[PDB]
């Protein structure tokens, strides 16, 4: 998962 | 019922929240899962899969089916005083409870002060190259 | 930030109705008493000394200087689930607490059941008395 | 005290  | 701005404390209300989500049965990032983590699913076009924490409002998008929402969770916002929270909603003290819903209000000031910040900043840059190419 | 219809279950909240409350220093039924009883201040015109748990919603009236607000309580509507409450409030649980309250909303419903059925009594007796009137 |  990766920060937007 | 329960006051409807603290429903995001009870999992069931953040697995309700799991409306599409691609990622069921036979991945680890499941509803259930995400919503075990924290996770609330808030959905748009220019991204159908993203996920908030409720408590500290950390946005989470290109979730892959063997994501542990947990360790997608503790490795992007360590702080998070929910990773700490080990103990069920209803075996909460209303101490504790008002407690964690002081730092989550909080949570939610800081997430919006970094926002105006960055807001700022930007249209400094604007001001500023302008005033420049007048120079 | 505590919800409203909820509040009550605070005791300073509860304190915080007295106003104009004559029994203050000295007094057995001091607002602070009061508050730890269960007691909110409603006052009308024709009692203006009116008294409610905000629990099981009896109302006490004809209050005295020397007066201990628990015994009263005990005294007029002994079923109260609120008189068992020995802990303090942020030392229950969410559990115990979402327990309470719903005794309070059961209690509330009785309440006004209790006061439809003396409505519908007091009109009776109208027509009745109407009928005879007329016999 | 005495109720209502
Ligand atoms: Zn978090
Ligand atoms: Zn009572």
């Amino acid at each position: 998962a990766r920060t937007k | 019922t329960l006051p409807p701005a603290w429903q995001p404390f009870l999992k069931d209300h953040r697995i309700s929240t799991f409306k599409n989500w691609p990622f069921l049965e036979g991945c680890a990032c499941t509803p259930e899962r995400m919503a075990e983590a924290g996770f609330i699913h808030c959905p748009t076009e220019n991204e159908p899969d993203l996920a908030q924490c409720f408590f500290c409002f950390k946005e989470l998008e290109g979730w892959e089916p063997d994501d542990d929402p947990i360790e997608e969770h503790k490795k992007h916002s360590s702080g998070c005083a929910f990773l700490s929270v080990k103990k069920q909603f209803e075996e909460l003290t209303l101490g504790e409870f008002l407690k964690l819903d002081r730092e989550r209000a909080k949570n939610k000031i800081a997430k919006e002060t970094n926002n105006k910040k960055k807001e700022f900043e930007e249209t400094a840059k604007k001001v500023r190259r302008a005033i420049e190419q007048l120079a």
